[PDB]
């Protein structure tokens, strides 16, 4: 399955604040209107330079994720994972084991069964959204929530994703898994690029709108001005070779 | 034994802070961001978190202090040129200074 | 117009390292031996 | 004006890498098969 990813996908380079100034940044992001490969509730997927994950559902199904680099044996290898409550990640180098899909009731336990030398631990309708990125051993994530009422379509709208937290485990990921609960009796995935935006802001808040200065004329024109409004003339944007 | 990696350094010792102060021109260094001007509480909210502020002209002018959150306002030291009001010499020898 | 975006492009030139390690003096002073960051100091003031 | 005197200002003391278990531990180990627990992503309060 395919599908077209609108206008999502957009978070923020740095923690500046910025009141009014129309900023134009030049980092990895997810281009505009591109596949996305979304799935129905799961084979592994490349990590090439990051990720866009999201996900669409009314039960609390969808869970943590696993990357690495083999996805075989005794390697550095990412796992987030989380159960009825208090998120628990758990980033070391072990024996991961399999791909522990999660079994309903409240009576879950199948993750793992190997324990050798970690080197870290943390214990603490709806549109759920993450971008992970690997730069210079630190793993960064965003998140944003959103609520919806349709569940089979990717929804329309913009909406910026606010830093969660970041790792300094020095890693090289390649390749990663996704985990789900089926009971015993839709995620979306998209890859990002490095490209240059206009992001706005509004001496209020957060980022209102963007525009991705790589995509059609209007776009290369917009960026050029620096404004999101462009008068009748003719301007001069780039080069032909 | 301390060891050196690639990896980004994770171990490392405490630094030590200091009671800031108001109304002042000051040298400000809050977390790598260095440079000197007045500091004076702000008028504006940031969001459940952001670190500094800049502008257009991409220059820090606010920043929030890491052990209460409240965001502050950096402007520049007072500068200026003088200027000598005269008269003449062969006239007088009062001189006004602006 | 005309003014301010001289005006303006004439601050912003101060965050360009101009092939030298960093555009702040106060990072390559408090990084480096003076007798090399000379030629980085150099180097960035030639530019400004 | 001149800057009346400089200031530097961190966020509060973390997680203090604990070196209670190493130094005031009960018992220690012989010679021929010694300890090797390694220290993780804390402050270090070498002070003291
Ligand atoms: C997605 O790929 C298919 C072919 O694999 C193509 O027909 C379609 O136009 C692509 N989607 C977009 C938004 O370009
Ligand atoms: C904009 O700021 C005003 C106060 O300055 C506040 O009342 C209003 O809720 C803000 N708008 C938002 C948060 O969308
Ligand atoms: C300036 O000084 C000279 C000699 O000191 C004098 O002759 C002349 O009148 C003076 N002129 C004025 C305007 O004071």
């Amino acid at each position: 399955a395919y599908t077209n990813s609108f206008t999502r996908g957009v978070y923020y380079p740095d923690k500046v604040f910025r009141s009014s100034v129309l900023h134009s940044t030049q980092d990895l992001f997810l281009p505009f209107f591109s596949n996305v490969t979304w799935f129905h509730a799961n084979p592994v997927l490349p990590f090439n330079d990051g990720v866009y994950f999201a996900s669409t559902e009314k039960s609390n199904i969808i869970r943590g994720w696993i990357f690495g680099t083999t996805l075989d044996s005794k390697t550095q290898s990412l796992l987030i994972v989380n159960n009825a409550t208090n998120v628990v990640i758990k980033v070391c180098e072990f024996q991961f084991c399999n791909d522990p899909f999660l079994g309903v009731m409240e009576s879950e336990f199948r993750v793992y069964s190997s324990a050798n030398n970690c080197t870290f631990e943390y214990v603490s309708k709806n549109l759920r959204e993450f971008v992970f990125k690997n730069i210079d051993g630190y793993f960064k994530i965003y998140s944003k929530h959103t609520p919806i009422n349709l569940v089979r379509d990717l929804p329309q709208g913009f909406s910026a994703l606010e830093p969660l937290v970041d790792l300094p485990i020095g890693i090289n990921i390649t390749r990663f898994q996704t985990l789900l609960a089926l009971h015993r009796s839709a995620y979306y995935v998209g890859y990002l690029q490095p490209r240059t935006f206009l992001l706005k802001y509004n001496e209020n808040g957060t980022i209102t709108d963007a525009v991705d200065c790589a995509l059609d004329p209007l776009s290369e024109t917009k960026c050029t001005l620096k404004s999101f409004t462009v008068e009748k003339g003719i301007y001069q944007t780039s080069n032909f070779r | 034994s301390f060891e050196l990696l690639h990896a980004p350094a994770t171990v490392c010792g405490p630094k030590k802070s200091t009671n800031l102060v108001k109304n002042k021109c000051v040298n400000f260094n809050f977390n790598g961001l260095t440079g000197t001007g007045v500091l004076t509480e702000s008028n504006k909210k940031f969001l459940p978190f952001q670190q500094f502020g800049r502008d257009i002209a991409d220059t820090t002018d606010a920043v929030r202090d890491p052990q209460t959150l409240e965001i502050l306002d950096i402007t520049p030291c007072s500068f200026g040129g003088v200027s000598v009001i005269t008269p003449g010499t062969n006239t007088s020898n009062q001189v006004a200074v602006l | 117009n005309q003014n301010a975006q001289a005006l303006n492009t004439l601050v912003k030139q101060l965050s360009s390292n101009f092939g030298a390690i960093s555009s702040v003096l106060n990072d390559i002073l408090s990084r480096l031996d003076p007798p090399e960051a000379e030629v980085q100091i150099d180097r960035l003031i030639t530019g400004r | 004006v001149q800057p009346t005197e400089s200031i530097v200002r961190f966020p509060n003391i973390t997680n203090l890498c604990p070196f209670g278990e190493v130094f005031n531990a009960t018992r220690f180990a012989s010679v021929y098969a010694w300890n090797r627990k390694r220290i993780s992503n804390c402050v270090a309060d070498y002070s003291v």
